[PDB]
This record gives structure tokens, C-alpha cells and sequence, in this order.
């Protein structure tokens, strides 16, 4: 009986080995918006007798 | 200066073999303790670095 208590407690060191970490890359990246038309900012301005 | 001398009765000698019998256990006990913790520690633990 205090045989497995004593391999317990070592296969609970032996256990406590790390592995490996996951972790998602995502500084630098901003979304995209679209913008659907093109600003001329042009006016045509005409006399009245068209000369 | 009032030394009175010491009477070693019945009752005191049977109290003491009761005793005895409590240390043979307490001793046997701590024994089996020692070696088990000596146990543990050579297959758990190891060295310090700083």
C-alpha cells in the first residue's frame, strides 16, 4: 500500500511534463472596407446662351 | 535539602511495561516512515541549480 502511494507520487512528476503551446497570430492585421464609387468633384457650368 | 526517597511499587513497574511496549511501537513505526520518505526522495526529486 505504501509502495503505490510512493509510485503515485512519482508518476505525478513524470506527468508533469509540457508540451507544446498554440497560439493565433493576428497584430498587424486590419479588415478591408470597400468603397464603391469614384469622387469626380467635377461641375460643368454653362451660360444661358450656351456661347 | 528535602531529597525523599523513592518507592518503586507495583503499580509503577506494571505503568512502565505498558510504556515500553508504546515505545517498541513508536519506534518501529518511525522506522518504516524514515524509509519510505528516503525512497521517495531518491526516485522523485534531484539536484538544485541557482
Amino acid at each position: 500500500e505504501d509502495m503505490a502511494k510512493i509510485y503515485g507520487a512519482v508518476a505525478a512528476v513524470s506527468k508533469n511534463v509540457n508540451s507544446s503551446v498554440t497560439y493565433e497570430v493576428k497584430r498587424g492585421t486590419h479588415e478591408l472596407i470597400k468603397v464603391p464609387t469614384i469622387p469626380h468633384n467635377l461641375v460643368l457650368i454653362q451660360s444661358d446662351n450656351g456661347k | 535539602f528535602a531529597l525523599a526517597q523513592i518507592n518503586a511499587d507495583d503499580e509503577f513497574i506494571g505503568a512502565i511495561d505498558k510504556e515500553s511496549a508504546e515505545y517498541l511501537d513508536e519506534y518501529a513505526t518511525l522506522a518504516r516512515d524514515i524509509s519510505n520518505s528516503l525512497t521517495l526522495v531518491k526516485a522523485a526529486f534531484g539536484p538544485l541549480e541557482r
